[PDB]
């Protein structure tokens, strides 16, 4: 039931601050250490600290002693056995290699050799450390294609291109179809942005009648998209069924 | 807005008689502070009506006789809350606004002014739950 | 069951008063709060107060502030509207209501015998 | 990490695999206790074993714990098509961080195949609005995940401008990947048969879209 | 006070609403001294509201339930019948008076 | 030939919403027994010196004060003491 | 963590503790069953004959003797139901039922280490009486099988 | 406050009819009856709860603003004009006849 | 013979059985001292406070007291008396008290096997509390006893 998520996505200058978010439920909050884990660039996962809501009692890794704050918030009660908390993590003096996904996560017991161990862990926050500007997704919209024309399917979507940093999410019909969506990954070009593309796979016969729509959103850039996907193909390799 | 003398005034008792205070004063409104260079203000003084054959709960209970104590009689209280009532109905949307009265019908209300931090749970100390102890001969090989 | 029986509806004219009782039973007179809504024609059924037979409390429609006057007679049971500065307007068929308990008043499954006055 | 687990081991569908945990006498093993997690990479870790021997709410039997003086060790038993992720081992104290592994990719031997599934699409009238236009290829459902591309303009080899993505998992359990072509709407009217042919264990298949073939 | 194997539960939330969870609670056996104080509209004597002054309400906009009010100061309010009335007894026996 | 068993505990710290008759205790200080109080009776046992309240650490709470036994307690209490104490006294009536 | 004279005075003190650190203060909430609150600072003499009129039939002196009276007559339930169980005498008493499952299908550590006594309760909500049951039904297996040890032997 | 959509409709005793209500700030709706003669009579009060004597034909339903009301198998005396109450708020009505 | 759990429903169901089988209802019947017969189909709310008026002082609130406090009243004598024979929390107990052939010489299957319990209780109605007696003086002779083992223990 109990349930953490972290902030959005954020892009800072080398050599800036910046605060961390974790908010918690379904859960009591006093009753479990908030923990802090990072997945460095090439040093793969790094636990950082923990606190007690509770006690305020820190342990923090002597590598970040001196680097990261933790911090917070009091839980407000929900029921007898659920409160809502929130959780942060400031670390100044951003160097480079620090772009990473930085985790929460919410403590294994409540007394024992392993109370405070990371048991219930968030979305992630990825932090991209960076002199690089911000850029936005340029999203066109993919003409219908028929893969197995011999029994009719299809596949239709949205690329998105020229952006940096990540992540983007995607999202069909106003974030309520989920049937046959599918977001591809992307990978760091000669320029230094990057571009995925999301397909929703739909046969050819709905075109006309049904909406799709790419709800796509960039929270570094903050952008919002929504585009309509046309249904039109002027190619051999879709026109065979009509 | 109407009800029993008690209701629609301030009642209590100082040394034994019993008060029916007008709250007219208390109500008038003076809401936009000015403060008039701090003039205009002393005591505000309400007309208090005194009697003596006194029925309290209604109907449960019989009527009572305060006998008057000798002598002139003054008590001083300390006011700690108050008893509203809203009325309600539609009215001006923009900038209309809602008006508060007094209510003093139900004495239950005066003691939920107290007793809003208490409440009462019964114990309950039987408690049952696993365990790798066994009865007779055996409590996990001894 | 509870029922509250009502008066006959009277006929009156324009600039004067009216008095229309309802008497109560099934229930004790004094731990439920009692309502009046009349309903005229076409209009959505006008509430105009609630009377809590405890001590006389009352709480008055805006409109009718200065015209209504709810009361009752605790020992008859009995509860009273006086409506004065008549109108054709306000003519309507009256119902004192009680609702389904007394911790709510507003869901009245108790409804009076209409009493139709005419003007 | 300064406590070395091994690099990558590889498991039999339905049998077991270990996955081993070591370092200096410090970070391991009497008087520090051991811990498991399966990382799937992009995505938030699972706890399996937090006191070497104790499991997890909710976890199977199949994963087992055992740590000597020197060692901590985790076997994982009748191998699934999920398990191919990464493990990690960590080491800590009651009152301590945790000190986790170098990390473990496991690989399920012996599970059965798929073939990729590819879509290719052109540049919408926006993209040939600009003027620059991108072709979109995309393969997924297939497995193993090792597989190489080759994009073909008129048969031939190109370079500048090709861009493709390293294979990631899916919640179907097989790989996936995707690669483009960055070039002009002048360049796309024409150049021949604009192909898009990958391949996977010999079965190399092809699905082409062109302007004029 | 309540029975043995019975306890009052204190809510010592400063800023308290009537309904709902209470973070900050301790158990005694007996409730503190209460006054009971019969008044109307005003109330007397009573406890003032640790935080600020409070309004409570099951729910407000049932125009047909009490609004509550808690003060945090109190106002003095100082009463009095004035007049030096004599009194007399008078019997009507036995010595019934 | 098992593994776990139940175990039976005596003293265990749980409670249950409940009403309950509830008895009085008075501050005592009251020194005159002349001049006795309708609502502080003499069956009004003695106070504790020393109010002692237990703080549950960890323990959240729901309350709600609209719906409380123990204001109907106090309030029945309230006008059944106020009824008593007049039970003795003397009546009016030939006025 | 508190002292063991701490621990005499903490009635309810370990409510929102773990299972496991609830342990030391069995005693203290079994002494409140009939005594209260227990008192510390104060301890006045609390012995009979308090009642010098007819005041125990008015309002409190009723009531007090309801609370008197209930407050017993719940504690020998709670004995009684114990000693059907065959532990009388024991704040820890170990059974001869098997725990299922179904009830339950948490770990020690999982329980012991993780739950409150009244947030455990209330996952053992439903099968409490009926493990009530097995509990006696367990004793009278017993006391079935002494009668039938006492026939054998002569 | 109330806006008690739809304004009127008046169908057959067959086909099963609808009534919705908009709302303004939380609170329970209910719903009444005018017939001939008689007084609005309780049929749903808290939303899904039936009054004494209530048939199971009528069932109110919808989460959020918007509250429905729906009975099926309609007769001639289930004819009069229908009112959607909050608090002291009423709505405009509905009505099936002849 | 019936189920474990119809035992626990079945009060005095062993009345006119024989001796030996009446053990598997011993708690049943103890329960019983204190909360009357078992419910099973249906099990209301007993809680305290259903008394809303002055209903404590009329015939059935005083009668209902009465029965509340007599059912206590016993079972305490029935639990001292058990206490004071040294067989506290056992409902069935071993004495060091050897029979008498003049209370009964019938054999373990002449009684067991062949008399109810309340037959028998008939047969012993003379000898009973003589023997209520020995049980009580023996426990007294094994205190002494033991106070006698602490003075030779240093
Ligand atoms: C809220 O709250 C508030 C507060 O809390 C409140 O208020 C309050 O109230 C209360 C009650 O009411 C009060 O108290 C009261 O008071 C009163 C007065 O005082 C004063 O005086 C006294 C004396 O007396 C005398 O005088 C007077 C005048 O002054 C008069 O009035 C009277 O009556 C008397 O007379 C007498 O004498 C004369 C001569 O002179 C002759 O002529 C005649 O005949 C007679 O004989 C005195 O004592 C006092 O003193 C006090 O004070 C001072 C200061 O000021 C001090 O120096 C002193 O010492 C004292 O004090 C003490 O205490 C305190 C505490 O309290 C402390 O603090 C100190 O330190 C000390 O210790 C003055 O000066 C009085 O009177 C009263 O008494 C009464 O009551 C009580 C109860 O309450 C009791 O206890 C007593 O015993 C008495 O009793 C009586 O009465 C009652 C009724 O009232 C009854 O029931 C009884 O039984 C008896 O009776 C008898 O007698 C009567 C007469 O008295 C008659 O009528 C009958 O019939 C019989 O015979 C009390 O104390 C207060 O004050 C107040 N406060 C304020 C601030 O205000 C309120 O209420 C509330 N509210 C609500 C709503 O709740
Ligand atoms: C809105 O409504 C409100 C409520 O409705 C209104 O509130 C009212 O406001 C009034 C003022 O505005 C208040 O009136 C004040 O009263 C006090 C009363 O003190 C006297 O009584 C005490 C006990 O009663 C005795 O006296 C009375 C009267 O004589 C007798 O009837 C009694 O029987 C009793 O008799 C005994 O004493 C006499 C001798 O006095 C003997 O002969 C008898 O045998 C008895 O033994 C009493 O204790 C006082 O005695 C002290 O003062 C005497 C002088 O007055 C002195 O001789 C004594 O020795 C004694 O002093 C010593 O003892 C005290 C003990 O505490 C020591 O503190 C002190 O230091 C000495 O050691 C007194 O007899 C009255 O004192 C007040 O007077 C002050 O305020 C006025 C305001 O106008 C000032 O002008 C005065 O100067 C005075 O200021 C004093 O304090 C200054 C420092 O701050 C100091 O510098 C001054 O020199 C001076 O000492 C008030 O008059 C009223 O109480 C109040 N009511 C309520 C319910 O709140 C409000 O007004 C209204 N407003 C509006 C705008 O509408
Ligand atoms: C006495 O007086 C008191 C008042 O003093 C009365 O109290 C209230 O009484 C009402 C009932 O009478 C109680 O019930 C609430 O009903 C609400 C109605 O919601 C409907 O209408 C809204 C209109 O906006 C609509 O959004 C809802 O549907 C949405 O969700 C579904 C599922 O996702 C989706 O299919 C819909 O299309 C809607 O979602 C779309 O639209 C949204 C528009 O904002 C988008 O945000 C969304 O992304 C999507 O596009 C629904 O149809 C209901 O909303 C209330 O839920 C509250 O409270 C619950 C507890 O009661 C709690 O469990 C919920 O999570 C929710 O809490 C939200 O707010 C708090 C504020 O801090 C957050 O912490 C929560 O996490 C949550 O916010 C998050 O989630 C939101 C939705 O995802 C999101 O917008 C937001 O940004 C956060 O991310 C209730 O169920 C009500 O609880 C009573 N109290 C109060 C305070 O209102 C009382 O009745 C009266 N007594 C009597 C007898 O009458
Ligand atoms: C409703 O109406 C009511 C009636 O009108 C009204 O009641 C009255 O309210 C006032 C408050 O406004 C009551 O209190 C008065 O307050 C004055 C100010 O108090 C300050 O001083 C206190 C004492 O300070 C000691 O320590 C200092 C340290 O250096 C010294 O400098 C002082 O000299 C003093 O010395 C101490 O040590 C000496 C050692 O040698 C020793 O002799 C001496 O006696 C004393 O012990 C402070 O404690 C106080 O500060 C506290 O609070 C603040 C925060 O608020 C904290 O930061 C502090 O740390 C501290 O905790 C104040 O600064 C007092 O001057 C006034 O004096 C009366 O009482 C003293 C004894 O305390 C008497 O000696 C003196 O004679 C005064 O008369 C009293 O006795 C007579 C005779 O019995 C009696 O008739 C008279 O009525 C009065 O009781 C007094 O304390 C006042 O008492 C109330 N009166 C009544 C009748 O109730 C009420 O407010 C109204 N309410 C509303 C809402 O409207
Ligand atoms: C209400 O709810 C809350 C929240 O659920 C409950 O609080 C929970 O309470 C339990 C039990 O008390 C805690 O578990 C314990 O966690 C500690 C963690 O250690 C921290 O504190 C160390 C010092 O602790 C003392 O000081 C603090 C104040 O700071 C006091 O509050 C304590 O009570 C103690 O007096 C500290 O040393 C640690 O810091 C390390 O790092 C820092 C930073 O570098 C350094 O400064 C330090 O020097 C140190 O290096 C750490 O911050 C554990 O120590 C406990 O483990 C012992 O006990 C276990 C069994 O309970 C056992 O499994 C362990 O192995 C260990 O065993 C002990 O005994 C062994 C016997 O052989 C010894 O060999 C062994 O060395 C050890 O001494 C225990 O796990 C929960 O953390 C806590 N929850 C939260 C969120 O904080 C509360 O109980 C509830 N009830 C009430 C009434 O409040
Ligand atoms: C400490 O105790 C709490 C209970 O108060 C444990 O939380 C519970 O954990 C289970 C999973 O372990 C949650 O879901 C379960 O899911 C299965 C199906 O997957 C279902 O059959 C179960 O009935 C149960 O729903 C459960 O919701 C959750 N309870 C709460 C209130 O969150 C917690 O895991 C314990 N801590 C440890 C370390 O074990
Ligand atoms: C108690 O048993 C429930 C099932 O009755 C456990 O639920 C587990 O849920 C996970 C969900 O992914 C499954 O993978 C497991 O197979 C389930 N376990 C079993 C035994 O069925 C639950 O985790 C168990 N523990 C607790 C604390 O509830
Ligand atoms: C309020 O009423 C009081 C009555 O004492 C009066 O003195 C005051 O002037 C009034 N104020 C207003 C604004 O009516």
């Amino acid at each position: 039931q109990g349930q953490l998520v972290q902030s959005g996505a954020e892009l800072k200058k080398p050599g800036a601050s910046v605060k961390i978010s974790c908010k918690t439920s379904g859960y009591r909050f006093n009753f479990y250490h908030i923990n802090w884990i990072r997945q460095t660039a090439g040093r793969g996962p790094e636990w950082m600290g923990w606190i007690s809501p509770y006690s305020g009692d820190k342990n923090l890794a002597p590598a970040f002693q001196d680097r990261v704050i933790m911090t917070t918030d009091t839980e407000v009660p929900v029921t007898s056995f659920t409160s809502t908390g929130a959780a942060y993590m400031e670390i100044r003096n951003l160097k480079f290699d620090d772009t990473g996904t930085y985790f929460c996560a919410k403590g294994l017991l409540r007394d024992g050799s392993s109370t405070w161990l990371p048991y219930l862990w968030g979305q992630g926050t990825l932090l991209t450390v960076s002199s690089a500007s911000t850029k936005g997704p340029s999203v066109f919209p993919l003409a219908p294609s028929s893969k197995s024309t011999s029994g009719g399917t299809a596949a239709l979507g949205c690329l998105v291109k020229d952006y940096f940093p990540e992540p983007v999410t995607v999202s069909w019909n106003s974030g309520a179809l989920t049937s046959g969506v599918h977001t591809f990954p992307a990978v760091l070009q000669s320029s230094g942005l990057y571009s995925l593309s999301s397909v929703v796979t739909v046969p050819s016969s709905s075109l006309g009648t049904q909406t799709y729509i790419c709800n796509v959103n960039h929270k570094p850039s903050n952008t919002k998209v929504d585009k309509r996907v046309e249904p039109k193909s002027c190619d051999k390799g879709l026109e065979v069924l009509f | 807005s109407g009800g029993d003398l008690e209701i629609t005034t301030h009642s209590f008792n100082c040394r034994g008689e019993f008060f029916y205070c007008n709250t007219s004063g208390l109500f008038n409104t003076s809401g936009l502070f000015n403060n008039n260079s701090n003039d205009s203000s002393g005591n505000i003084t309400l007309p208090c009506k005194i009697k003596q054959i006194v029925r309290m709960w209604q109907r449960v209970g019989q009527a009572m006789y305060a006998p008057p104590i000798a002598g002139n009689i003054t008590c001083r209280s300390r006011i700690t809350g108050l008893l509203l009532v809203r009325d309600g109905c539609k009215s001006n949307e923009t900038n209309g606004t809602e008006t508060f009265r007094p209510a003093g019908g139900d004495m239950r209300d005066n003691w939920r002014s107290e007793l809003y931090k208490y409440k009462v749970v019964k114990i309950k100390p039987l408690g049952v739950a696993p365990t790798r102890c066994r009865r007779r001969v055996v409590g996990r090989r001894r | 069951q509870v029922q509250l029986v009502q008066s006959g509806g009277q006929m009156k004219k324009p600039g004067e008063s009216m008095r229309i009782s309802c008497r109560a039973s099934g229930y004790e007179f004094i731990d439920c709060t009692l309502n009046w809504i009349r309903l005229a024609p076409g209009k959505r059924p006008e509430w105009m107060g609630w009377l809590k037979p405890r001590g006389g409390a009352v709480n008055y429609c805006r409109p009718l502030q200065g015209r209504v006057t709810m009361t009752r007679d605790v020992y008859s049971d009995t509860a009273f509207l006086e409506l004065r500065s008549l109108t054709v307007d306000d003519t309507a068929v009256y119902f004192c209501t009680r609702g389904k308990n007394c911790d709510y008043n507003w869901d009245f499954e108790h409804w009076g015998r209409g009493t139709p006055v005419i003007v | 990490s300064v406590l070395t687990q091994s690099a990558s081991v590889s498991g039999s569908l339905g049998q077991s695999v270990t996955i081993s945990c070591t370092g200096p006498n410090s970070v391991c093993c009497s008087h520090k206790s051991i811990s498991w997690y399966q990382w799937p990479p992009g995505r938030a870790p699972t706890l399996i074993i937090y006191e070497d021997n104790e499991r997890a709410p909710g976890i199977s039997p199949r994963f087992s714990g055992y740590k000597s003086y020197w060692s901590a060790y985790l076997t994982i038993s009748d191998l699934r098509p999920e398990d191919e992720t990464t493990y990690y081992c960590c080491s800590y104290t009651h009152n301590s961080g945790c000190v986790f592994g170098t990390g473990t990719k496991v690989s399920v031997l012996g599970q059965s195949k798929a073939n990729p599934s590819v879509t290719l699409f052109p540049p919408s009238s926006e993209e040939l609005q600009a003027n620059k236009a991108t072709l979109v290829c995309l393969i997924s459902d297939f497995y193993p995940g090792a597989v190489t591309v080759a994009w073909k303009a008129d048969s031939s080899p190109v370079k500048a401008g090709v861009e493709t993505t390293t294979p990631s998992k899916q919640s179907n359990n097989k790989y996936a990947a995707s690669s483009y072509l960055s070039l002009t709407p002048e360049q796309w009217k024409s150049h021949r048969s604009y192909s898009c042919q990958v391949t996977h264990e010999g079965s190399t298949v092809e699905k082409t879209v062109a302007p004029t073939e | 006070c309540a029975p043995a194997g019975f306890a009052i539960l204190k809510c010592r939330d400063k800023k308290f609403n009537g309904t709902g969870p209470c973070k900050n609670v301790s158990t005694v056996q007996c409730t503190h001294g209460i006054k009971p104080v019969i008044s109307t509209q005003l109330l007397l004597n009573g406890s003032l509201a640790e935080g600020d002054i409070m309004i409570r309400s099951e729910n407000i906009t049932d125009n047909a339930k009490t609004i509550i009010v808690q003060l945090k100061t109190a106002v003095n309010i100082t009463c009095t019948r004035p007049s030096n009335n004599t009194r007399k007894s008078i019997r009507f026996g036995p010595g019934q008076a | 030939a098992g593994d776990l068993w139940v175990t039976v505990y005596y003293g265990v710290p749980v409670w249950e919403d409940a009403d309950t008759t509830l008895f009085c205790a008075s501050d005592a200080k009251a020194y005159s027994t002349e001049s006795h109080n309708v609502w502080a009776t003499h069956a009004c046992v003695p106070t504790d010196p020393n109010p002692q309240e237990i703080p549950l650490k960890n323990v959240t709470e729901n309350f709600n004060m609209w719906k409380n036994n123990m204001v109907e307690q106090m309030h029945e209490d309230i006008i059944s003491l106020w009824d008593e104490s007049l039970k003795p006294c003397v009546k009016l009536t030939p006025l | 963590a508190v002292g063991m004279g701490a621990v005499l005075l903490g009635f309810l003190g370990a409510a929102g503790s773990t299972m496991g650190a609830a342990s030391i203060t069995l005693t203290v909430q079994v002494r409140q069953l009939l005594s209260g609150i227990v008192q510390q600072q104060s301890n006045l003499l609390r012995a009979p004959e308090a009642q010098q009129h007819l005041l125990q039939l008015t309002v409190w002196g009723i009531k007090q003797l309801q609370a008197r009276v209930l407050a017993v007559e719940r504690y020998l339930q709670d004995q009684q139901l114990l000693g059907i169980w065959g532990c009388s005498g024991r704040l820890i008493c170990c059974t001869n039922v098997p725990w299922n499952a179904s009830w339950s299908n948490k770990s020690y550590s999982e329980i012991w280490d993780n739950l409150t006594w009244v947030e455990w309760e209330r996952e053992i909500s439903n099968y409490t009486q009926h493990i009530y049951n097995l509990l006696q039904e367990s004793q009278n297996q017993q006391e079935k099988n002494e009668q039938d040890l006492l026939a054998l032997d002569k | 406050v109330l806006t008690q959509s739809p304004g009127t409709l008046s169908l057959s005793p067959g086909e099963t009819a609808i009534i919705s209500c908009r709302t303004s700030q939380y609170g329970s709706l209910a719903w009444y009856q005018q017939r001939p003669g008689q007084a609005p009579r309780l049929v749903i009060y808290s939303g899904s709860t039936r009054a004494a004597g209530i048939p199971d034909r009528f069932s109110g339903s919808r989460w959020g603003p918007d509250y429905n009301l729906t009975i099926s198998n309609l007769e001639s005396g289930d004819f009069g004009v229908y009112y959607c109450q909050q608090y002291e708020f009423f709505g405009q009505g509905t009505k099936v006849q002849v």
